[PDB]
This record gives C-alpha cells, structure tokens and sequence, in this order.
C-alpha cells in the first residue's frame, strides 16, 4: 500500500462505456487494442458463465503484460480472487509440479459462505426451574438474561438444565444462546462484578450491548484449494503431525470431488456463492513440457479458473525439449487452447507519458526539460531504465536543495548508471 | 547446576543382603567437598547443534524430539 | 464420513509379526539403563491421558476371523431356512428346530445371532429339570422366537409345547 | 441460473457418443459431429468395457490436433455413466515425488478398477412416540416407536440409551437404528417441537410417516476401488492418505492379499468386480519406464480397460533417443489397438460451432456462422470456438441481442490464432528474448 | 467367470513323460525347444538344490517368452514361490535399487513354519485388576492369570464381563466379538452384537502350518509391530516407508531359518524371480545382480529380453547383444523363442477365441490368420472380441468373415498406422 | 536336515586358498584350482590382514572376467576367521537413497574394523527350593545354598512368578531371571563366573550411541549421515579402550566387488580414507580395461583413477589352460554330486574352452536333470549335446539374433 512498487500507478484499464481504450487513463497509456482486448476478458471473468477459458499477453519485453494484467485485476476488484503465479514456483521440492499447477487453479475458484446465526446472549438474573404436576417434575427451566438494552425471559426446554450444571452457570453470569442446538455456552463473570482487588483474566467479560436476542451474519471468503488444505489434513496423531514438518501433499481427485460435491449442496441451500476468478501466470515459459501438457487438460476442465499467460521468449526451445523450438516457448498444441494478445512497443511520446504517471506516483516533481531530456534517455536503452532513474535523481536533487528535478541530475544520474546496454558495450570492449 | 546423580550404593553394605540387583561402589576418597579448575575445549559448531534442536527437555514434544 | 466403509474394508493381516529386538548386554550401565527408564516414565506419564488412543491408532490387525456371512452361505438348507424364518416372524409364529447333531445345533446358534433371533437350545447333555426349565421359560416367555432341539435329547419328557411351527434341519 | 462448481467447459456439449442400437454412429446426436468410423470404434470399446469379461485392453486414439480424441474420450465416460469408474489422467501426471512411476501407474490402474460389496442389515425406522430414560444422580429407559402399521414398546439396553441420548432422540424425531452397530442416525421431524419453548427458532419441514413392519432387512450396496482398499490397508492411519495422497509405496504383498481376498469375495457372494477404464490423455509425456511397466500391467486380470490418447506422430520416446509412431514404444503399441481420427469438413465444423453456440447459450446469424466456419477452417476449431464466446461478450456490450460479422471480425482483430501471432512475432523477432 | 487376462489359456508347459514338448498342448503352441528348456528349468527349481541360477528368455516380440515365464509357474504350483517383476520397478523413490533387487530376491524364497497357536476363549466372568481373570465355555470355568499387556489389550477392546472374547496368547492379540447369546434376550434393543458361547475348551492348542517368505520375516523384524509398548507404539505412529535392510538383519533371519530347519518345526521352499524387462535395469543394477546371482541363498531367476543390440541404460555408448551387458550373459542360460508360422498362428487364435468363450467359422478363423500373417500375433487376437461384439449385435452366435473385415476397418495396427504418419 | 537355506552357489566348492605354509598354492586344494601366483597373492596379504598391523593397505584384482577374482575372493573370506570381520560388498550398493555416498562407504569401512571386548560375569542357575517373601534355596545335583534376597531382587522374582521346583538363571550383577522348565537340573556349581567376548564393529557403536534404540538402526537401515562428531568422540574412546586394556582392535577386509561402478568422489574419498590409523584392508575387483570412470570422460586402466591406482597393488588373473578348467569342472561336479564320463568330461572342457566356463558349470547342472529325465545315473556325451541344444550361449545367441535382427527391438 504506502510502499511504491512498479505497477503502483496502474488502477485499471482506461476503458470507456463503450469499451473503447482512452489513449491515456488509469495510470495506463497507449495499449489500445490490448486493453480493448483485456476488456472483453474482463467481462468474460466478470459473466462468470466460461470455464478454462485461457488468453496469452505476447510482445516485447516492457510492453504492459504484466501492467495489463494487474490492471485486469484491479478492474474485478477484491472480491474476485486474483491469484498471481510465476511459471517457476512449479519446481517444488515437495510436491509434483501438476499437484502446484492444481493447487494454484483452485486458489482462484473464490467460495464466499453466508453463515446466519440466531443467539441468546445476556447477563444471567434467574435461573428459575418451573416446577408442575406430571399428567419434582419441571416443564420449562426459566432463564432471564440482562443486557445494556434490558431484559428478557427464556422459557428454555427443561433438558438445558444439564448443560447449565455442566457450564456452571450461575447468577450475573454471562452467557449466550444459539437457537438452533439450544446449548448454552458460558464466556465469564460479568465486569459489573470485578473488583480491582480480585485477580482473574478470562473469568470477567463485559454485559453485552444490543438487544439479549441477537441475528448476526457472518461471511467468509475462502477458495477450493483452502477447503482441499483443510479436509486434507485435519488440525496423539496431531501431536507427531504438529512436531513433524507438515510438507505439502499431492492431494487426490476424490477428496476435490468430494469438496466439489459439497460445495455444491452449499450453493443449493443457499449458504454459499461461488465467484470464480482468475489466475495469472507470468513468465510461463519456465514451465516445462510436462507442465504445458498437464496444463492442456486442466484448462478443459469444467471447473478452471480463467488463466492469464505472459511470454516474451519469442522463437525459443520449450523446457524439457530437446531442440523443439515453437513459438514462444509454448507447445503449439497449448497455443491452439489459447487466445493470443499482442503487446506493441511505445513511441517517444508514450514513454514521456509513462515517465511523467510514475514521477507523480512516485512524488517527485520534473521540470519539462528534463522530462524531454529522461524521455530521449528512454528511447535509447529502455522504458524501465528512464523510469529507475526518476527517484535517485530526486535524492541527487534533494541533496543538491532543490524540489525539483533539473535536466542536470538527470546527466548526471544517467553518468553513474549504466544500462544493459553499456554495460554489454563495456564488456564487449 | 544442582544436578544430582546417584552412582550407586556404598560398598560398605554390600553384605547386607546376599543377593541384590544393585551397582556397589566404594566411598569416596577425598573430602566432601572438592574444587578443581578444569578446561574444556568445544567447537562453534558444537554450540550450533547444541542449539539446533531442544535436549533434556521433559515435555512431551521434547521427548518426541 | 468413511468410518463404515472403512471397517468393512481394514482386513489385510501382515503375515509375520516381531517384537523389536532387544539390545542385550551383561553389566548395563547405570546411566543408560536411568535415561532409559526416565524416558519411559515420561513417556508414559504424559501418554496417560491419551493412551488408549495411542493403542488404538497403533495396534496392528494380527486376527482374521470368517465373517458370520459365511455360515449361512456355506448351507443351502441355512439360506431355505432363513427365508422360512423371515416369512414365519412376519406371520408372528413359534419355530421349533430339530436337529439330530449337536455342532449342527451350534451352527444354527450362530447362524440365529446372525439374525438376531431370541433362541434357547435344549441338547441331550442338559438334565431333566433344565429341560422342564427351558421348555417352560420357552412357553412363559413369549418373545423367544425359536427353540432348538436336539432329536436324540429325551423329548418324551416334554408334554406341552406353545409352538405352532416345527421344522426338520435334518433326518 | 446459479452459478454452479461446474461451468461451461471445452467439453460441456458432450453427452456421449451419439450411436444407436446397432452402434451406428448419427451425424449429431449427444452433442457429437462426424468423426463416425472413431465414434463407431468408440462404441465397440464402451461395450467391451461394459461386458468387463476382458482384462488389459488397451485402445489407443490418435489424431491431429483438434480432431476430437479428448472430445470421444469424454463421450465415452458420459454414456458409460458413474456406476463404472472412469479415471482419467493426464500422462504428466504420473511423475510424483511421492511415489515412483510404476506405482503412480499401478494407483491408476487399481482406481479403475470398482468393488461393489454388498451386507444385509437390520434396520429399524420409525416415530418416536415416546421415550424415557432414568439415570442414577446404571441407566435405565423405555423407547417406543410407531410406523403407522404397528407400535412398539422397547426396554432399552445400556449402550443403546447412551447412543440414544448422545444423538438426543426426542420425541417426534424420524430415527433409524442399525441394529448391527447400535448407530442411530435422525432422519426428520415429524411435528413441531412445543411452541411453549423459547429459542428453537426453527420450523423445518416434516418428513411423512414410515409405513410397513418396524424392523426390516435391508441390502445396501457400498462401492470402493481397489486403491482405497490397498490405502485403507496399507497402515493403521490409511484412510487419511486417500484424501491427502500422502500414500508411499504400498507393498506389493499387501495388494497380493487384497487381490486374493477379492478374488474370494467375488467366489463368495460378498462383492462384485466392476472394472472400468484409466484414460491416459497426451500419453506420449509418459517415458520408457512407465511403457515398459504398461506392458506386463495389462497382463494382469485386474487390468482395467486402457485408454490412450496423442497427437505425435513418429517422435521420439521420452528419456530415450529412439523414434517411434505415435511416441509409443512397438512393444506397447503391438499391445493396444489404434483408432484414428480424421479431419473435419466445412459441415462438420459449422455443426461444432453451432453446438457450442447452443451450449454458451450465443445467438448468432447465419451470416455470422458462415463467417466463422471460414475463419475455423483456415486458422482451427478452437479458435473459432473461442471466438464465439468473445463476439458474444462483444456483441452484449453493444446491447445487440445476435452475434452479427461485425462482432465477428471485432473479436478476429482482437484476439489472435497462432499463425498471425507467430507472423507479428517474426515481424518484430529483434524485441523477442534470444531471436 | 473370471475375467480372461492375456495369459490366461496358458495351464503348463505340455511337456510329454519324456521332457519333449507335444506341438499343441496345456494352452501352448509351437517353441518346442524353448519348451523343453523351460521344462529342464522347472525340473531344476523342483531339485532344489542349486541356489541362483540365472536364465534368459529372449527372442522377438510375442513369441511366447511371458508365456513361457508363466508356463513355468503353472507347472511348479502354488507351493513354490513365484515373484513376477518389472525391471522399471526397482526405479523406487523410497529405497535404492539394490535394495529393491534383494528384497525381490529374498520374496522368491518360502518357509512353510509350523507353529503352535495357544487360544483362551470364553465368556468372562470376572475382571479382577496381573489380572486373574475368568473365562467360561460349554464343557467349564477356568481361572487365569495373564501379563498387564494382556489386560491392556482387554481394555483397547473394552471386554466387559459377559462379553465373549479370543485370546490368542502367542500374539499378545485379543479380539472381542461379541456378548454371550444367554444375555440376549435381556433388553428388548441393544446396540451390541450377540454370539453364541464357545463350545470347546477354554485353552487350546491348534498346530498351524504358515506360509511366509524370507523377505515377511526381514520387514516384520525391520519395522516392528509387535512391540505392544510405549517406544514401539509411539515408533508405529510414524509414517510407514521402505527401509534399506540391512545385511546383519539378513543374516539374523538366515540363521533363525536354519535353527527352525534344523528343529524341523520349518521347511523352507525355493521359488522363482521372474524380471520381464531386464532391459529396464540400469548398468548398476546389473553389477549388484553379479554378486547377487553369486549367492548361496539366491533363488533361481528368470529373465525376459526382447531387444536387439541396444545401449545398456546408464551407460553412454555400450551396446549389448539383449540389452544387457556381457558380464550377466555370461551367467545366464539363454532360451530362444522363434517366430510362429501362420499355421501356429491359427492355433493360437483357435485356443485364444475358445478361451475368451467365442465361437468362430473356418473361414473367419482363415481370415483372421491371415490378417496376423500380416501385422501382428496380439493384433489378430485383439480382434476377437470386438468381432463378437459387433456379430451379438448383428444377430449372430459366431464370427463371420464380414465382422473380422470391419472390425479390421475401425481399428488399424501398428504399421499401418505408421504408414498413414509417414 | 533337509534344504537348508545355504545352497550350492558359485563359489560353494571354494573353502579357502589352498596354500601351504610357505604359501605355495598347490595346483587344486580347498577348491581352487590353477591362478597360482594370484593365489600366492591373496596369501600374502591375507597373512597382513592377520596381522593387522598396517593400515589402508589396498589390493585389486583384475583379469578377464571368469579367471577366478570373486573366487579368490571368496577363498580370502573362507580362509580369513570368523572372528575377524570380512565386509563384502557391490560397487552399486554404495548408490542409496538414505545415505551419501562418502557416507555408504564410511559405513562399509567402520563395518570392516571390530572392537573385541571381554567382560565377566557371574550366572547363577539352579533348581528352586523354596521361596519366601525374603529368602530364596537352591539347589544343584551337587550342592544346596539359600540366598537372603533384597527388595530389588525380590521385585525381579515377584514381576517373574517363580515357584518351588523350577529351574532358572539368575545373573547375579542383573537380577536377571529367566525360567528354564520345571523339574533336568543342573549339575556342577550354583555360581559360575563366567567371561564373554563379544566383537561389535566401530559402525555399531557408531549407530548404537547415535540415538535413543539406535541399534535398531543396525538392522532396518534408517541410519542418516552420522555426525561427525559422535565418529571423533568413539574413535578416540576406543583408542583409550585400547590404551587401558578393556578392548582389542580386530581390523578386517572390505571387498568392494566390481568397484567400477564407483564415480570420481567415492573414488577421491577412498584416496583419503585409506590414510586413517583405523582404515582396514581394501580389496577389489574389476575386469574393466582402459575405460571411462564413471562420472568424468576420463579413461582409467581399470576405470579407477590413478590416484587411486597409486595407492594400490595390482593381483592380476590368468586365463585358464585345459587342465585347469577340466580340473575346476571336477570339482564343481563333486560339488554338485554329478557324476560324468570321461568323454563328457572332454566335452565338456571343449566348450569351456570354446565359450565359456561359466557356460560349462551351468551345463554341468543342466545334464545331470537330463541324465535322471532319462533314468541314467551317469552324465554321458548324449545329454552334454541335448543340453548343448538347449541352451545357447552369448556367441551363439548373438548369431541368432544377427540371423532374425529385423524381428528385434532397437538392434543396432
Ligand atoms: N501502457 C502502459 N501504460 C502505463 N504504464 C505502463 C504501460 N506499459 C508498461 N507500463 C509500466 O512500465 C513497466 C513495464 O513493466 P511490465 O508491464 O511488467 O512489462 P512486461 O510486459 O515486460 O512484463 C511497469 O512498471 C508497468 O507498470
Ligand atoms: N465430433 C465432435 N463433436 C463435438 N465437439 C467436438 C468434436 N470434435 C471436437 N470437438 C470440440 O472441439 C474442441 C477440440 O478439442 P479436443 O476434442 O480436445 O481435440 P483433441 O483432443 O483431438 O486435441 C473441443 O472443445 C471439443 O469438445
Ligand atoms: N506358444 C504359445 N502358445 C499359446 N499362446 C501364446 C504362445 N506364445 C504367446 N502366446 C500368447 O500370445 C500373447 C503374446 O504374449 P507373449 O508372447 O508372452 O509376450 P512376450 O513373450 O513378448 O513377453 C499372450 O497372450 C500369450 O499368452
Ligand atoms: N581357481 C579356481 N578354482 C576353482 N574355481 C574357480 C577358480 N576360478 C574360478 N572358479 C569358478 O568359476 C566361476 C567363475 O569365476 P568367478 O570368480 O565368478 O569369475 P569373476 O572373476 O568374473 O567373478 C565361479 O563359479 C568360480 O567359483
Ligand atoms: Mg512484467
Ligand atoms: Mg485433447
Ligand atoms: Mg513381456
Ligand atoms: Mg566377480
């Protein structure tokens, strides 16, 4: 948040109602066809009807993939899950690289439960037994309950009478009520009752505030993959599973099915809602054949998120291959799965745009000729260079006492540092 | 360090019984009370594994360890 | 979830089975032999609480018995007689088995557990006055579904019978 | 209307494989399109499954890309439906680093392969009318149950009194006893608790009264593959491990045992073998070790029915360098019968769109579909296939209610195929990482 | 019936009183030299007196050198061990490969070990805390005292007094499998089960003869489970995973065997190892298989290779006659399998329809050997039950020749399809 | 006494090195046959090995496969006493997945090296009289005593029922006490004083102080990569075991059987290891020429780098000429109990001169189930030649898979 990162100034795609691409908003510039393009994939994430469906960002290195991306994210906002991958965290050392490729497709399938709890909370006054003729015999067991709002009587079943012993509720207790089970569970003595001289912790508890009969709500957003951890390792077994290390595990087809199953009795009763999302998966050239493959069946599957690509390898051999080269690093038969974005190098001007959303993300202010002078820096090299050098160029200011950045800091920045350019150039020579 | 360690019964009762599964041994020699200066050469990396994993621990955990 | 198709399922034995073997040396030292009784005091001390838990979740299957399914398909005569005894409790009658070889009543002491029939046996090795006693318990109570005889027991001492149903297991 | 777990996948327009009696495959029915000498193969192989009297057939479908091989494997486990168990893995995924090769591929094989048991049981099912229990401060209780034919009084023993008030039976409540074990599982409510009682903020709905005798003897039919069996026995905490798959190499002597004990169950009347299918997608990923162990495990007479699918053709065998067809070795392929598929026309693939048109629930003109089946013809299937749903996308967001050519040739200039991709790429190879 | 597996027709080896191989015979056709030399190998096995004796079957694809294997362990029987394996198998990620080879090695070794199994059972009557506990049966009532390991056992299975219960002493196990049937009747429902009382002596000793390998021993004594105590119970909560024996444990084992064998309460029976692909083996499995057919204790192991000269896995450019390298040809006998003419063919698609229950016409027969003149042995096989399908759904009781032609149209061979790639 | 579990191996005939002792090896004695100066050979550093004196003294054999290395081998282990310890070994066994490399053959090294320890003990055995709870009679066939018990004793005799009439040991420093039988009792004294020597391997100390129950690590395997500390901290006890008296060093031989197959590091750490004061003798064996070593594109004269080599002497082994094979053949058929002509006999050493000797010890097995197929009692030349026709050997297959190569798999 406060930090400022990379893709700090992106906040969206500068799309319009007629989703048409702005040339310049949301922190983005130029693009176009790109965030058009990233536009109906976000209104595809957003009809939720698809399934599996995968798109490829290809182009140039420092053409917005990862900026598109991210702004795609931005546009679904926080309630749909927006997973980030990089193709090299399939290598673990502790689990096979399909279990990371399918545990990862289902941290982006999002589960958001609605939990409707009715309860009885409030400051015991009584705890009156009703006694009565059988047709000693009770037929009720009265409880009075006390909250800051007032007070109220139960005329609870007689059977709590043993969870009350069980308990040990007594008299200026407070306790609460869940409608359902009818349990009465007992959390401390009420503070009207502490004395500054009696020592106790957990036994002392405020009076509750609201009214003594209570409907709360409580939603949960949790994904697939959390219920697959969960069900799969239940927390003396959990006393050598807790001292042991607690490695991944390759998690089975009938324990997602199950939790598929279960899932879906939740969505029919109502208590749940499903907000599948999408997973983004940067650098996918470092998978490998076995992983590619894998990833043919897992995007035909009914239950994948939407999957985001990013390569910029070109004509390059595929991982795990020998000499099969393909166009970007990817099996051809993945690319046929995939729809493909191209991203396409910026003009002088679109450069000097972007230096200018990151000098005022970043907070620094640049004086016009400087901004020139960065930007024709910044058609030699590259766009990521004349961007880096926009903050020490402030502190080279800074010292210097002044606010803002002089064509001169720039000159001088650019003679400490050098670029992978000159510096091949150095090592060349 | 208060540590205590009993290291057997004295060998003055070893006629006490006839047959007993104990370890007699003799009294000690000198006074009750000894002092002796000692050196004792360790390697940092001694103190590594020493510290790596708890030891002498009576939890149930340490145990386990 | 799985708990009944579970137990339905646990049934490999390991064909072998050994204690660990155990390190043996004259003169232990005092030393080793202490940690290693400190250390199975505290083991045990604070496995207490969870112990049967630990033999529970750690004893191995040594037994495998045949499931009491199989004495009933073993005997056709057992499977026509199952049938018969389904439709006779669903017409609220007595049966009355005769049976002229005792392991054979055994057998139908098993196979009558399996169906969880109320039964009493009454052989030649039980004495006249036990006889008169089952027979007239048979008779009193009224929830005893069946009764087995042995045919070579002296049923010449039993005059009333409340029965309505007798069926021969064998001749 | 709700969004459900499943979604509209790559293959959701399959419902199986469209034959009639006689295994003659329709032009399109259950949502299949041409491809009838594999359809028809495909059939012959589902019925062979499906008689089970033959272990270890192994059927290998190849094709081009995009010709339908996961399509007809897909419509093969629709029309087998799920009594038969349909494993299907992809050929990646057999490299574990939990478990060696041959014993990813043997857990395959064993999950294909069904165990119906069978057991009678007691049951009773009923009201519960009454019940009293009184505990000292042994207990002692009286339980009666009714079943519209008849009610009866029950003395209740020990045990079940503490399971009857473990599940806190009350009055009212629809129950069901096994009288085997003594588990006590609520079936309903037949009536409303008193309206006298504070909380018990419920008013659920009331199950209709049992009818018949109290007591009856039940069959009931449990299924579980050979692999939970093997898990399940593999160590006192088994079954956890069938949900984890934390499952090392179970010992071949304990899969001995289970294969014997089965084989008895099945000599027995106790179970019954269902065996089923292992569908190895993109097999070709699989190396020469795991076609090697293929050979001598379709041997075996708990083998299921194997099913293979590639698109390789003559390529090198993985973790050789020996070229073979189809990435398979001439031992395994002598083993397996091939299916091939063929390329689709003009008609055929106007169908498919349509088809995935009707099942993303697109409509769009005949114009627009003609478009389409151009652009699928000249670039592929799935690329026309993904176009539908974003000429789709496009189309609602101009509020136009059919897909025209103009959302068609919008989509087209948006998204790119490989070839135009590939072309841009090489346009601009100097930008490209290592040429 | 059974489910029909590939090898399923074959019964023996159909060798005549004379050792000589008859033409068609127990499921085999033709490889009458390959036959008879399996019979000298079987005859071999049942001498018992030769430790590790290695050999060879090698030849073409599907010329019988499986079946042959299988032959072999339908002649010995059951009572001899027989341990089917696939060289890819001792690729384990738990154990290392020589440790998988021994332990196959050491699996194909039997010891029938009488043993004498002492059993309480009975109703109890009295569980007073050492336990002097009361067992009651159809002929008495003994009263016994038992270690507390016992009466810990007791109570993991909660026995009650009234509850009949089975103690198996030698194993420390006790099992209780029901209440006795006299207290069935006291309560009108119960959640227990009810069996009748025993009808036997409360202690008897039954001698039993069990079955159990060299290598049941090695892991029963590796991974104890029959501690029963504290460290051992907490050791068995770990999770399991294959160990690597080692050879002091083995020998502990050999020389338990042989006081058994000495005492004569043990007879122990050589069986066979059979590796299917021996070409699956790498270069260090091949060096640990010299010192291992060596041994005095090694079974006799047979080995399958249908290879040409092909590069031994592991190594860079060594090429071998099978496969395997000339150091371990050098200690195998090699047994040649030959290519089936069109007539051995025929009889063997004959005993494979008769097999598979399938009934078939001279003409469609001729047809089907002559599409496995062509092709391949399996592939004309492979056709057989597809054919009969497709003949029950056109109405007929038999395979004609229009069935074996269309089956031949939906699915192609090897080389045809090969021939649509290239 | 029938089918024990040691059966007629390769090497069963093989019952020592057959040497005077001058350490001429005489021509067939104690099963071998012939290779005499490698004989003489495996003599000499047998006698260093009883010796013991040197240390990390390494041998290797080498010659055609079949001239009788793992024989000779053998012969060294037959010959060398059980007391000392003869740790034999594959190269690939060193290959775990539980252990490094280095770490296996540490293990092998610390396995070959024994530590004798002797220690008394006094056992009572005897026949119970009378118990009273405490006081304790027993008795002998020779002479009574009653013992006055104490409360740990009495404790050991209360967890163990012991009643009058039974006959147990007790060991006296123990309380020990293990029933017997009831009564035949025992004859001499009621109290001996007995010694026992146990010999336990630097490896099995090494495990047993690793951990808690570590020797059960000496049986199922389990044993991680030792600290090296609790190595430093043994060697130096048992070198003070050595200085007080209480043990004696037993050193032995490691045999690494075709150590080919060993890489570059197993290969520099044995150019280390052999240079501990507790480094055993090494022995190996390899038919391996001039050849890769494995791990490196480096040729070596054995596949062994030079380094190593220089540590090393170097017992090479001779073809066999007729006499020695026909003679080898005799004693593999008294052996095997085979009885043959004379002509087979010849017939025999023709096709082992031919083929193969291996390939004649296999056929001397295969014609004697032939001969008792046919009811003969003596292997004559009709069964030699049916066998002969059975069983091919490599040469011959090798012709018949050149005759069918297109049938064959990958044939290059
Ligand atoms: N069209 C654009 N508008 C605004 N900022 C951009 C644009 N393209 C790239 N950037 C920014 O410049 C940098 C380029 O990096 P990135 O987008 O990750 O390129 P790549 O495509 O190589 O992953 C990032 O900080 C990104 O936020
Ligand atoms: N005959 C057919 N009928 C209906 N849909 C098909 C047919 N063939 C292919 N498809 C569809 O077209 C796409 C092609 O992918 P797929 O069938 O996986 O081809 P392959 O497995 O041969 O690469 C899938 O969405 C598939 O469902
Ligand atoms: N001589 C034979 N007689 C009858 N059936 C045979 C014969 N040889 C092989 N078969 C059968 O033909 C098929 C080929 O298998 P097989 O030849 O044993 O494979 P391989 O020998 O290559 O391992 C199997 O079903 C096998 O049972
Ligand atoms: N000098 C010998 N005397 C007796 N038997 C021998 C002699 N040399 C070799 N043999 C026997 O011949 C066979 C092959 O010899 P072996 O030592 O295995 O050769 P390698 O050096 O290749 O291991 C074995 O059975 C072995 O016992
Ligand atoms: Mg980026
Ligand atoms: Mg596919
Ligand atoms: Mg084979
Ligand atoms: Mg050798």
């Amino acid at each position: 948040t406060q930090r400022i990162a990379s893709h700090s100034h992106v906040k969206g795609l500068g799309l319009d109602e007629s989703g048409l691409a702005k040339q310049a908003a949301s922190g983005l510039v130029g693009q176009e066809n790109a965030r058009e393009a990233c536009g109906v994939i976000v209104e595809l994430i957003k009809s939720k009807k698809m399934a599996g469906r995968a798109v490829l960002l290809a182009g140039p290195p420092g053409t917005g993939k990862t900026a598109l991306a991210l702004a795609i994210a931005q546009e679904l906002g926080s309630k749909v899950p927006f997973c980030p991958m990089v193709g090299s965290e399939v290598y673990s050392t502790e689990i096979k690289k399909t279990e990371v490729l399918m545990e990862n497709f289902r941290r982006a399938i999002g589960l958001r439960i609605k939990e409707t709890k009715e309860v009885y909370e409030g400051e015991v006054t009584e705890l009156t037994p009703c006694e009565t003729e059988n047709p000693k015999t009770i037929s009720h067991v009265i409880i009075g309950l006390k909250t800051a709002k007032g007070t109220k009587q139960l005329k609870l079943d007689p059977s709590i009478f043993e969870s009350l012993q069980k308990e040990r509720v007594e008299a200026g207790d407070v306790i609460y009520i869940e409608a359902n089970s009818g349990a009465v569970k007992r959390q401390g003595r009420c503070d009207t009752y502490a004395t500054e001289f009696d020592l106790e912790a957990e036994e002392y508890v405020p009076l509750p505030k609201g009214d003594v009969h209570k409907k709360k709500e409580i939603i949960q957003d949790v994904t697939l993959h959390d219920l697959d951890v969960a069900n799969a390792r239940p927390q003396i077994l959990s006393m050598m599973g807790q001292l042991m290390k607690p490695k991944k595990t390759e998690i089975t087809d009938k324990l997602r099915g199950e939790i598929n199953k279960v899932v879906n009795k939740y969505i029919d009763q109502g208590i749940a809602e499903l907000v599948p999302g999408v997973l983004f998966v940067d650098e996918v050239h470092m998978l490998d054949i076995e992983c590619f493959t894998y990833l043919h069946r897992a995007l035909e599957s009914s239950i994948a998120p939407i999957v985001i690509f990013a390569s910029n390898r070109g004509n390059c051999v595929i991982r795990g291959t020998e000499d099969i080269t393909s166009p970007h690093g990817i099996p051809l038969d993945l690319l046929d799965r995939v729809m493909i974005i191209r991203t396409m190098l910026y003009t002088p001007q679109e450069m000097k745009q972007i230096i200018k959303i990151r000098a005022q993300t970043e907070g620094i202010n640049i004086s016009e000729e400087a901004l020139n002078h960065l930007g024709e820096i910044g058609t030699k090299t590259t766009l990521r260079y004349s961007v880096q050098l926009l903050t020490p160029a402030n502190l080279l200011a800074k010292i210097n006492g002044k606010d803002s950045i002089e064509k001169e800091h720039v000159e001088e920045i650019s003679e400490l540092f050098y670029d992978a350019k000159s510096s091949a150039k150095i090592l060349a020579d | 360090s208060g540590a205590v360690k009993r290291q057997g019964r004295c060998d003055t009762y070893a006629t006490e019984f006839d047959l007993e599964a104990e370890e007699y041994v003799p009294l000690p020699k000198g006074d009750v009370h000894k002092k002796k200066e000692i050196i004792q050469d360790v390697t940092l990396h001694d103190l590594d594994v020493a510290n790596a994993r708890p030891q002498g621990g009576q939890d149930i955990l340490s145990m386990m360890g | 979830s799985l708990q009944d198709v579970i137990d339905r399922v646990a049934f490999v034995i390991p064909p072998v089975v050994a204690a660990p073997p155990s390190l043996r040396v004259p003169r232990p030292p005092p030393l080793y032999s202490h940690r290693m009784r400190i250390l199975r005091q505290g083991l045990r001390e604070h496995a207490a609480p969870y112990f049967q838990q630990l033999r529970q979740t750690t004893a191995p299957r040594l037994l495998q018995f045949p499931e009491l399914r199989l004495v009933q398909f073993d005997s056709g005569k057992l499977e026509a007689l199952a049938i018969l005894l389904q439709k006779l409790k669903s017409e609220g009658r007595r049966v009355l088995i005769l049976s002229q070889m005792i392991l054979m009543l055994d057998i139908l002491e098993m196979f009558l557990n399996f169906h969880y029939l109320t039964y009493v046996r009454i052989d030649e090795n039980a004495s006249s006055e036990q006889r008169q006693e089952l027979m007239r318990s048979f008779n009193r109570d009224r929830r005893i579904f069946c009764a087995i005889l042995s045919t070579h027991s002296r049923t010449t001492g039993i005059n009333l019978v409340e029965a309505d149903t007798v069926v021969f297991y064998d001749n | 209307d709700v969004t459900r777990i499943e979604r509209i996948g790559a293959h959701s327009h399959i419902r199986g494989l469209g034959l009639d009696d006689a295994l003659e495959p329709r032009q399109a029915s259950q949502g299949m399109v041409g491809q009838l000498a594999a359809r028809r193969a495909a059939g012959v192989v589902l019925e062979m499954i499906r008689e089970g009297k033959i272990a270890g057939r192994a059927v290998l479908i190849a094709g081009q890309p995009g010709t339908g091989k996961t399509a007809i494997a897909m419509g093969m486990a629709q029309a087998l439906g799920p009594d038969t168990p349909f494993t299907a893995i992809a050929g990646s995924e057999i490299f574990s680093l939990e478990m060696s090769k041959t014993e990813a591929l043997t857990q395959a094989f064993r999950r294909s392969i069904g165990v119906r048991i069978k057991e009678e049981t007691e049951i009773i099912e009923g009201e519960v009318v009454e019940i009293q229990i009184d505990r000292p401060a042994s207990k002692v209780g009286k339980l009666t149950l009714k079943t519209t034919e008849m009610e009866t009084i029950y003395d209740l023993g020990t045990k079940m009194i503490e399971s009857l008030t473990k599940d806190k039976v009350q009055a009212g409540d629809v129950i069901t006893i096994d009288k085997a074990t003594g588990k006590i599982s609520k079936l309903g409510r037949s009536f409303t608790r008193a309206r006298d009682y504070d909380a018990m903020g419920s008013q659920t709905k009331f199950v209709q009264c049992p009818d018949g005798e109290l007591q009856k003897r039940k069959e009931v039919v449990h299924t579980v593959s050979l692999h939970e069996i093997d898990v399940i026995n593999s160590r006192t905490q088994g079954f956890l491990a069938l949900f984890s798959g934390d499952t090392g190499e179970i010992k071949s002597e304990v899969r001995e045992q289970i294969n014997a004990k089965v084989a008895e169950w099945r000599e027995e009347g106790k179970a019954e073998i269902i065996p089923g299918v292992l569908f190895i997608d993109e097999v070709h990923m699989l190396d020469i070790e795991s076609f090697s162990f293929l050979n001598r495990a379709l041997e075996s007479d708990m083998a299921p029915v194997l099913i293979m699918a590639t698109n390789r053709g003559i390529t090198r065998i993985r973790g050789t360098s020996y070229q073979s067809p189809h990435g398979i070795p001439i031992d395994l392929l002598d083993r397996l019968l091939i299916v091939s598929t063929t390329p689709y026309s003009e008609k055929d693939t106007k169908q498919i769109l349509r088809i995935r048109c009707e099942e993303e629930d697109v409509e769009m003109s005949e114009d627009a579909y003609t478009v389409l089946t151009r652009i699928g013809l000249e670039t592929s299937l799935r690329y026309a296939i993904q176009l539908i749903t974003a000429a789709s996308l496009v189309c609602r967001k101009r509020k136009g209610t059919e897909v025209q050519v103009d959302d068609i040739k919008r989509v087209y200039s948006l998204f790119l195929d490989e070839s135009r991709s590939t072309q841009y790429m090489k346009e601009y190879q100097d930008a490209f990482l290592f040429n």
